[PDB]
């Protein structure tokens, strides 16, 4: 009853106090104003559209001079409650991550402090279009930049003063949070001829990348490039599978075709990289190439691919003769180049093989530099 | 005719949430009934539903019948949703999306306080389904719907015919068939032992479904398939020796285009509902398919290996000729076709059998629940 | 200044905007209804929803609003917001799928007299027949009725405007095409009820399916398998030697008709088409069934194919004589007179069931293309 | 204090919060509109639809809101919620497929003698004629034509700031696109009364390159196997089967093509240009294979007394060579050798062709940037 | 009469809704909170997501509500609507995924000493735990933690009531099965503030889930595809004749089961399971690659199989000779005695490691089964 009646009648909120009338004491610098940004949960990444749909906890603060209460109110009990509508809250705007209105941080119960201060702090749903870039891929994996701040009140009617982002990280993320650094800052521009709203800048520097799908798709790599490799041991020990071994290039090829038909749609589902693409596709080719190389290789060559005296005379000759046709094919069977053959290709399976994990490590080296 | 004084009589008096109950120990009497006019979508294997049903809503409330500026005026009257009793309804076993539309309309208010009120309404439901409705006699959708607000010692909602229907307006588009629609009024007693009953609104709906679109899609290419098969059992002994190979060709095609059908209609029953005993003949009758199938390599398979100087030298000649004919010979012995022409009678009357074992049953079970 | 203020307010004091014009118990409220399809957006004919256009003109009379130098003086017509106006719950019966959008919170115009009009720019969700009768060549018409939803003739009537075409602002971007659309009145009043019920608005959809790129994909791998098969009968009478070759071909040429399955119908299920379009496919896709089972089981249907110095030369000369018999007897078995038989047996087939093909292909073309 | 409660008082007294900021039938209010966009976030260039986010900046003057001393002579600038100035509804004539979210009930920036300035940013659903021309290199232009839904232009005049500003000035760099120039006309068409909409134009320009990378690779990769399938004749004629091996796969893999360019096409199609020829390049490989198929099947085979044993052995042999010999004669590869260089006219010719149509199609229709 | 709007009036103005019955520096709010769970429409295994119904039996008391003979003395126990109550903004910690919905609008217990209740039936989303170790046979107990949104403890306080199984109600219909449900109650403190924070009810889940289906088909092409591996290793033996043959199956076989893997990622990622379990199928199936890799490659392992007039009479028979001792040459590399080793070398590694892949498969049930 000390004063309370009249004392909360005093204050109005809604009808003595001017809600619709932010309490800067007038036309000055503004309102000491702070935002306090914490994660409490990344729930979907989008890499290849730079989209992010976040939860944040909104912890908002500033003093409402109107707000300071007397004894049935402020030491009543220095700490008590009222609604967004009667308590000033910040506009906050997600700078350049709020093209997808906030929820439910939106509107909500405020926290009263005795002298003024208020405490308004609720949960923020959002979707973000953070700068993933073409360059939110390489090992670095950018840094995503976002400004939080009151979207309406200007540098003489709000100052925003200013946490890691794997605070609240989620660990069902196809990425790792490697820092989340935050500093505010306060910022005019050109076509504006006057300084304004302070805003919370915080930068999120992330990397990401399975290693799962390296498991699964380099195994059939060195399996199925055993298969093109044994290709060209398989041609000697058993080249006669010519149909058989024409088969395996219908069968080796139509695996290789749509297995890379499976790498765009995750791919369009993820921006990758150019640098890794062609490893992948240029690899593949490589055998693809060679199954063609094995096409030809397999059948390029031409071929391989005294009357009693008198008539069995006439069989020596055609004896000899056809040996001669028997032969005309081993001309060509090409034996001697066999080992080269296979030589020549493991040198070059080396070569290239090595060439990726050579490049794989060339490129490995300098970032872990 | 006091039109306006009256107006403004009661509604000085008049109250807003409070129900027209004489007194509280005997209820108000509440009238209800559903016609059906869209079943929007059958999700079978999660047991849910969409309908717009007309909310038929009665009630009595005296509370306002008039003199002769409004009741005589017009033994009619509609007047706005927020003024008068209302009753919140919702579908105890079905309703799980609150109702669209099926509130906030124009109520009426005829002139002795008779108060009629239909919105249509759009909404979730969850009928049975559980792993049955897929037959041929067919599960009882049963959906119980009442206010979920009051219970009725002070409400009592009332309906009619139990025994006339869901097909009034059961969708032609349905991949589904009703044949009855029962549906009676009752109190509330339920298994979890809740007491004071809220009477509700029981909905029977018996329906038919299965009308086979895919049904020859399957039978032909079963059949075509097993002839294909058949073609490998008979097709043998009509085929030349670079056919063994020729039937394999067959098999690897003859399962790429099987297991590609588990995939294919395996995707069918998931996005629908499910059920085990018409996918047991499928796969089981598809499973000895492949059985004799492989079996027939096995069998194609099986055999051994059709899986005076001058009469010196005319002397061994005549044996190359005599020495390899013991080795043609060899051929004899092994590739006489005992087992493959019988096989292909094998699976024959077999493949006859897994028919009729199939078919008829399919016979079955569309004739017991016929 | 002319009574200025005490204009403005004494407008505002007695009038409530809830009140219908109502006038004396007769007429009802004369309201009617005039739809403009300015332009569709977006159709689903499988699930026969559309996203269209829609500038409702609605007009009616509230001799309240009528004036004098000091409402319609000040400025002849004015333009007075909705709120204040009694909307009549428009619905369009076997559709309403979705609410009107842009309906609400828009203006209105009070002449001198009073006559209003509402026209407020809308666009909504519409849910009108397309049966499986609606893809057709010989389309089907979309039955869509449009009048007053909860208020009887009695209260109050719907009534229409004119005559005016649906491809007036039909979608070039629709998969359809449009034959005709008219729309003409009625009053509704069931033998339930003795009294005089609703009044209607009856669209009528007269369209005809199908874009021409599908046209041209589908029948070219037919005739394109026409030669496989054609090749299929052409390449064993003119080349037995690669029959097994051809059994891959017949794998690899069914499964392709197999997977063309899952392609089609789910544009099947992609859109709508009277199944007896699927017939079509039916026997064609099947006789490429039925005759190749035959033609390669045919194919295949063959046995095999699918002095004493001077005796020595007789008894061996006499041993590559009858085997020279048996090479013969295989051949004996493949011979090249019947398998022109097949090719023209079945070419004529081709011709006469491809000819048939085309015949109710072209025959309903003859009265679809009218 | 001077007069502080008075004013204050006074302009709340007497203030109209649905009022117009004119007087009167006139020139009425001259609103700015200027939005500086911020990106853009998914075209979906099949359909021809646009979301995008921008700041609807607007502005004019409420001579009914120029302050005093304190609020005016105090704090020249203040703040205060939207709310009581008609907001222009703004439909966009194509585009404005969709609701505004962050556009409307914002607080804005209200200026001493009456200036207003309200800068939302907001994400908006539109629809831009991007049409089914979003993809050739001379791609096209659009109309987005933004305007209020219920207001028209009567009682204020709207007015643009530049016409170059550009839409680039916020083009997304995440879109797989590009942009040349944004064109900005005011407009007033004469079929309504209402002066409304203005006309804006995006000369897009929509270059990923990205897959059609590896899609050469199967023309000329499947040409490898394909020149392969031709080189392989008179490589190892022995290809005979293997051959039709060959095709089998080869005609499997590009129907598989077939498979994922339809569902491609589904969510970004513009005109056929690439799969008109490469569809003619399908055609051609597609027929080239199967007609060096026919090349491949045109064949109908490939597809004293001592003494006399001598001489009937003499005979035979040779006998019968000339007979396999005369297989020779028929099976020689004079039509290998030709057409597989009819081959390298057809593939190189109608190779260099699309080759051109494609080098023709990325330089010559390249500059209409414009 | 009995002080009839005396009693009313009083009771409006000075009652509040916004405050909170607190009681002296001390306990809080005593808030009774607990699940009464009787349905689970539908969850998702794979995103965690589980929209069910439990009707929030809340239990707290405000003495402010007590009365005499002019409320108690009217009818003992009445209910009141529940505005007049603090709502508390409870969650689900690590849930909530959504809105509780049926909350809002409800029925509230008064007694006449102040004991109050409500459980409403409110049905919402939430999101916990089930990662991939959700559906072994050994399960994983989802942690479902509930309390105090907004409010802490110096103000408002909750605690568990009794214990109740989570199959005490659980879906018969469900893909899983329960084996434990235990909830008990905390208030967390956290070391970042000195401040006594919320109270909250915990829940874990314990239930094992999978059905059968997966699992059925993942062995069956096992032991079917082991069946032409079976094949793999027999052939060469009963039928070596046709290796190629075998290089066809394992294009065939390989085809198939790459493509086997390509329904797992789908399915797998379409409904989760830990990691470990893949294993199993990994190196078992790549077994059947390593092994085909060595056994058809051992399978091809071997080099090519994959007077004077008395003169001649030697020159020729030597002719002879020479060829049949080459024959024998290729006959002395396929011995058909070490494919005899290679079925049974691996048939026993396949019993062995099948029976390895059955060891761990049933051990690991012999753990989950308990």
């Amino acid at each position: 009853v000390n004063e309370e009646e009249r004392l909360i009648n005093d204050l109005l909120i809604v009808n003595k106090y001017n809600k619709h009338v932010r309490p800067v004491k007038h036309n000055n610098e503004v309102v000491n104003i702070a935002l306090s940004l914490t994660l409490s949960n990344l729930i979907s990444l989008k890499e290849t559209d730079e989209t992010l749909t976040t939860n944040v906890w909104m912890d908002h603060a500033w003093y409402d001079h109107r707000l300071t209460w007397n004894a049935s109110e402020y030491s009543d009990i220095s700490i008590l409650r009222l609604r967004p509508e009667l308590i000033w809250i910040p506009d906050i705007v997600l700078q350049n991550n709020n093209d997808g209105q906030y929820n439910v941080a939106y509107f909500c119960n405020v926290l009263v402090r005795p002298n003024g201060y208020v405490t308004w702090l609720p949960p923020a749903i959002f979707r973000s279009s953070c700068p993933i870039n073409v360059l939110y891929f390489p090992f670095d994996w950018q840094n995503c930049s976002l400004k939080f701040t009151a979207l309406n009140y200007n540098a003489n009617e709000i100052s925003m003063d200013l946490i890691i982002d794997p605070e609240a990280f989620t660990e069902n993320g196809e990425w790792e949070i490697i820092h989340k650094p935050a500093k505010k800052n306060i910022y005019g521009d050109k076509f504006p001829n006057g300084t304004n709203y302070q805003d919370v800048t915080f930068y999120l520097i992330i990397r990401r990348k399975p290693l799962f799908y390296v498991i699964n798709f380099i195994t059939p790599c060195v399996l199925i490039s055993f298969l093109a490799a044994l290709a060209f041991y398989l041609p000697a020990e058993s080249g006669e599978k010519m149909s058989t071994a024409i088969c395996v290039l219908l069968a080796q090829a139509v695996f290789l075709l749509l297995t890379s038909q499976r790498l765009p749609e995750t791919a369009l589902a993820v921006p990758l990289i150019g640098k890794y693409l062609m490893f992948i596709m240029s690899l593949v080719t490589g055998v693809v190439v060679n199954c063609g190389i094995v096409l030809n290789f397999h059948f390029r060559t031409p071929s391989t691919h005294s009357g009693i005296d008198s008539t069995n005379y006439i069989v020596k000759q055609i004896k000899e003769k056809n040996a001669y046709d028997e032969e005309v094919g081993n001309w060509n069977l090409v034996g001697q180049t066999i080992d080269r053959l296979s030589m020549f290709i493991i040198t070059p399976v080396m070569v290239l093989g090595t060439i990726f994990i050579f490049v794989m490590g060339n490129f490995n080296r300098p970032p872990a530099k | 005719n006091e039109e306006g004084r009256l107006i403004e009589k009661l509604l000085g008096d008049y109250d807003k949430r409070i129900k027209p109950a004489k007194t509280l120990d005997h209820v108000i009497d509440v009238t209800l009934k559903l016609t059906l006019t869209n079943l929007i979508s059958l999700n079978e294997k999660e047991e849910a539903l969409t309908t717009n049903v007309w909310i038929e809503i009665q009630w009595n409330d005296y509370r306002l019948s008039w003199n002769t500026s409004e009741y005589e005026g017009i033994d009619l009257v509609r007047i706005p949703s927020e003024l008068l009793w209302l009753p919140d309804v919702v579908l105890e076993n079905n309703v799980d999306g609150q109702f669209e539309v099926a509130y906030y309309a124009n109520v009426l208010v005829y002139n002795d306080g008779s108060m009629y009120w239909l919105p249509p309404a759009i909404y979730r439901s969850t009928c049975p389904i559980a792993v049955t409705y897929f037959p041929f006699d067919w599960q009882n959708c049963s959906l119980v719907f009442r206010s979920q607000t009051y219970n009725a010692h002070e409400v009592n909602l009332q309906l009619s015919a139990e025994e006339g229907i869901d097909p009034e307006d059961f969708t032609e588009n349905g991949e589904w068939t009703i044949r009855h629609r029962p549906a009676k009024k009752n109190y509330n007693w339920q298994l979890t032992k809740d007491d004071i009953d809220f009477q509700e609104i029981i909905f029977f709906l018996i329906i038919q479904r299965k009308p086979l679109f895919y049904i020859i899609n399957i039978i032909a290419p079963c059949v075509l398939i097993s002839s294909l098969v058949v073609l490998v059992y008979f097709l043998p002994a009509q085929a030349g020796g670079q056919k063994c190979t020729l039937s394999i060709s067959v098999l690897l095609a003859q399962t790429i285009f099987l297991f590609l059908i588990a995939q294919k209609v395996p995707e069918t029953s998931l996005n629908v509902p499910l059920i085990g005993k018409y996918l047991i003949f499928v796969m089981f009758v598809s499973l000895v398919i492949v059985t004799n199938c492989v079996i027939v390599l096995n069998v194609s398979l099986r055999t051994p290996n059709t899986h005076s100087c001058v009469e010196a030298c005319n002397f061994i000649a005549k044996s190359t000729k005599e020495q390899n004919d013991s080795g043609s010979e060899n051929e004899n012995w092994v590739l006489i076709g005992k087992v493959i022409d019988k096989a292909c009678f094998w699976i024959a009357l077999l493949l006859f059998s897994l028919g009729t074992l199939a078919i008829f049953l399919t016979g079955h079970l569309n004739q017991v629940p016929e | 200044s002319e009574h200025e203020t005490r204009l403005v307010a004494n407008l505002l004091e007695n009038y409530n905007k809830v009140i219908r014009p109502v006038e004396h118990h007769t007429h009802f409220v004369d309201i009617t209804v005039g739809l403009q399809l300015i332009q569709l957006i977006n159709v689903d004919e499988v699930n026969q929803i559309v996203e269209t256009n829609v500038r409702l003109r609605q007009q009616w009379i509230d001799v309240r609003l009528r004036w004098n130098p000091a409402d319609y003086g000040g400025i002849k017509k004015i333009r007075l917001p909705s709120d204040d106006v009694w909307l009549p719950d428009l619905v369009l019966y076997n559709n309403a799928d979705g609410d009107f959008a842009i309906v609400h919170m828009t203006k209105l115009l009070l002449d001198y007299t009073g006559k209003i009009m509402w026209t407020p720019p809308a666009i909504f969700k519409s849910y009108c027949e397309i049966i499986v009768t609606h893809f057709p060549f010989d389309q089907q018409n979309c039955t869509m009725k449009l009048g007053i939803w909860t208020y009887d003739g009695t209260k109050v009537s719907i009534s229409p405007e004119s005559d005016r075409p649906d491809l007036s602002t039909f979608m070039e971007s629709g998969e359809w095409v449009m034959k005709d659309y008219r729309g003409w009145k009625h009053w509704v009043y069931y033998t339930c009820c003795p009294d005089t019920p609703y009044l209607d608005i009856t669209y009528h959809f007269i369209m005809q399916r199908i874009p021409l790129y599908f046209v041209v994909n589908v029948i070219i791998p037919c005739l394109l398998f026409s030669f496989l098969t054609v090749l299929v009968f052409y390449l064993p009478t003119d080349s037995g030697e690669k029959m097994t070759l051809s059994i891959s071909v017949l794998l690899s040429l069914t499964v392709f008709l197999l997977v063309i399955v899952e392609l089609i119908p789910s544009t099947s299920s992609a859109v709508p088409l009277i199944g007896k379009y699927m017939l079509f496919t039916m026997i064609f896709v099947i006789s490429s069934i039925i005759v190749t089972v035959v033609v390669i089981n045919t194919h295949h249907r063959s046995p095999s194919t699918h002095s004493a110095i001077e005796g020595v030369k007789y008894i061996a000369e006499h041993m590559k004589s009858d085997e020279e018999s048996s090479n013969a007897a295989e051949e004996w078995k493949y011979v090249a007179m019947v398998i022109d038989h097949i090719l023209l047996c079945v070419f004529m087939l081709i011709c006469i069931i491809g000819t048939v093909s085309v015949f109710a292909g072209r025959l309903i073309e003859l009265s679809q293309e009218g | 204090s001077v007069m502080e409660d008075t004013l204050l008082s006074v302009l709340f007294e007497n203030y109209n919060p649905k009022v117009r900021p004119s007087q009167t039938v006139g020139d009425k209010v001259t609103v700015r509109v200027g939005l500086t966009l911020t990106s853009l976030l998914i075209l979906n260039e099949k359909n021809e639809e646009m979301t995008t986010s921008v700041f609807l900046n607007l502005a004019w003057t409420d001579y009914r809101l120029q302050w005093d001393p304190a609020a005016y002579e105090g704090i020249k600038d203040l703040s205060i919620p939207s709310d009581d100035v008609w907001q222009p509804d703004i439909v966009l004539m194509n585009n404005n497929d969709g609701s505004f979210e962050i556009t409307l009930h914002v607080n804005v920036l209200v200026q001493h003698t009456g200036a207003v300035s309200w800068h939302p940013s907001a994400i908006y659903r539109s629809s831009c004629t991007i049409k089914v021309m979003y993809f050739p290199f001379d791609w096209q232009n659009c109309t987005m034509v933004f305007k209020s839904y219920t207001y028209d232009t009567s009682e204020v005049i709207l007015q643009h700031a530049l016409d170059a500003m550009i839409n680039q000035d916020a083009f997304t760099e995440n879109g797989q696109w590009s942009i040349e120039h944004k064109p900005s006309r005011k407009n007033w068409r004469s079929d309504d009364p209402s002066y409304e909409d203005v006309t804006f134009y995006l000369i897009i320009q929509r270059k990923p390159l990205f897959y059609i990378v590896y899609t050469i690779v199967p023309c000329i990769l499947i040409s490898i196997l394909a020149i392969l399938v031709f080189y392989l004749p008179p490589d190892a004629g022995e290809k005979m089967s293997l051959s039709i091996s060959a095709l089998l796969a080869l005609t499997v893999f590009l129907l598989l093509l077939a498979d994922k360019v339809p569902e491609t096409s589904l969510s970004v199609p513009i005109i056929i240009s690439y799969l008109m020829f490469i569809m003619i390049l399908v055609a051609f490989s597609v027929i080239l294979s199967v007609v060096v198929l026919n090349l491949h099947h045109r064949s109908p085979n490939t597809h004293e007394a001592v003494e006399a044993i001598k001489y009937i052995a003499e005979q035979l042999e040779s006998a019968s060579e000339f007979d396999d010999l005369k297989k020779d004669w028929q099976y020689v590869a004079m039509v290998a050798d030709r057409l597989f260089l009819y081959i390298f006219i057809t593939m190189c010719s109608i190779g260099t062709f699309s080759i051109f149509l494609d080098a023709s199609h990325n330089v010559p229709p390249d500059n209409p940037f414009a």
